[PDB]
């Protein structure tokens, strides 16, 4: 085999916190942590997401089926954060006070 | 105010819509959506939040 | 000089031969010894308290993109960020066996002085740990 | 036209080295603000992080800040002083150019 295709991006990723989704529900895209508390997104350039916390797990998935998009859960060790990415809001912002592993 | 010092306004329109599910004609809910969409710079959506707001009160100095 | 007599001796008792042993020191060897360390040390610490910023320095650089606020006394760090890593994986071994070598020299010059320096033994940790290059040598040579 | 030109080239000796001070001093300021905004997003968040390194660049850069200040008074203070001689040559060369 061969890869497909081969991009490389402008930061370092983190080990475990790594998803790819459909954000726009018709283009996916991939979203990844990043080192400084950072979350970056490759769209087919790269936007990034202040999460201003270190983050433990990262996912993306469909939250509600009513719609298509992909909601991008980034659990904070101390917090966690659905958040709709095509609109700047979030679907909840929960704080767990246990973890997010 | 919270959701928009976050900047998130559309959070924040969601919100309002769903008080003024709660209370069906709230003038203050009907402004701030209107202060929103002002804010955002949709004037199309502003004027109609501030017309319901006439359509309520017609003494609002803002509207 | 200490090894071999240590093993040439303990082999002639392994045989029985009495051998006689002398020895003639040069007072200028050991400083030279201490000189031929002396890089290695510098080198090993430099390297230590770079890797104490390159972590500080990457945080920095991810938000401002270390091209406009930081003064390139780190943006060399920046650069070399990898060999710094790679090889404080293995500086903390260097460091022993240095520290080790430096301690078992100490130990042979005062032996064939003549005494015994155990009891000063650790009282050269701590200015290893300071590592004044003039003190270490007057360490050396003054008790 | 000789004696006076050699004030007017101290004077702006001196206005130059001002201005490269305080473009070092602009540069210096940065860096502290970025540093001690990083300080500051480490506070805000809840769980415990080692920082020691920031704070230890910090100091640093200020104490570097220290240093650039004074060294921008101590050049204000020179100039001005190269200004006050300057008004004086100013004075006698116009009082012999009108003789």
């Amino acid at each position: 085999l061969q890869p497909v295709f081969t991009l490389k991006l402008r930061h370092k990723i983190s080990p475990r916190m790594v998803a790819v989704g459909r954000y726009d529900g018709t283009h996916p895209c991939l979203a990844a942590a990043t080192q400084a508390g950072k979350v970056f997104i490759h769209n087919p350039d790269v936007s990034l997401l202040n999460i201003n916390q270190t983050v433990s797990c990262l996912t993306a998935g469909v939250l509600n089926p009513e719609l298509g998009y992909d909601a991008l859960l980034v659990g904070t060790q101390t917090n966690l954060l659905a958040y709709d990415v095509y609109n700047n809001s979030d679907l909840f912002y929960r704080e767990v006070a246990d973890g997010a592993s | 105010k919270v959701y928009i010092s976050l900047d998130q306004p559309l959070t924040a329109l969601n919100l309002f819509k769903q008080g003024l599910d709660k209370f069906p004609g709230e003038v203050t809910l009907l402004c701030g959506i209107a202060r929103i969409y002002e804010e955002m710079n949709n004037i199309s959506s502003a004027t109609e939040y501030y017309k319901e707001v006439l359509k309520q009160d017609n003494t609002h100095v803002e509207a | 000089i200490s090894i071999l007599k240590d093993v040439l001796s303990k082999e002639a008792t392994k045989r029985k031969i009495n051998l006689n042993i002398s020895y003639e020191i040069n007072e200028v060897s050991v400083k030279h010894t201490l000189k031929l360390i002396h890089p290695k040390l510098e080198y090993q610490l430099l390297l230590a308290k770079k890797v104490q910023l390159i972590d500080a320095l990457k945080e920095l650089q991810v938000h401002e993109g270390n091209t406009n606020f930081l003064i390139p006394e780190y943006r060399c760090i920046l650069e070399e960020a990898d060999h710094l890593q790679e090889e404080y994986k293995k500086q903390p071994a260097h460091l022993e066996r240095l520290y080790g070598m430096i301690t078992d020299l100490f130990i042979d010059k005062f032996k064939f002085k003549g005494t015994n320096v155990k009891t000063k033994v650790p009282l050269l940790l701590e200015i290893l740990d300071s590592y004044d290059q003039n003190a270490l040598i007057a360490f050396f040579d003054a008790a | 036209l000789e004696e006076y030109f050699e004030l007017i080239d101290h004077h702006f000796e001196l206005r130059i080295n001002g201005e490269k001070l305080e473009e070092l001093l602009s540069e210096r300021a940065v860096q502290f603000r970025a540093i001690q905004r990083r300080l500051l997003t480490r506070f805000k968040d809840k769980t415990p992080a080692p920082l020691q390194h920031l704070d230890t660049l910090l100091d640093g850069t200020y104490k570097q800040v220290i240093a650039l200040a004074d060294a921008v008074e101590e050049n204000q203070d020179n100039l001005f002083q190269s200004f006050t001689r300057l008004k004086s040559a100013t004075h006698l060369v116009i009082l012999l150019i009108g003789l």
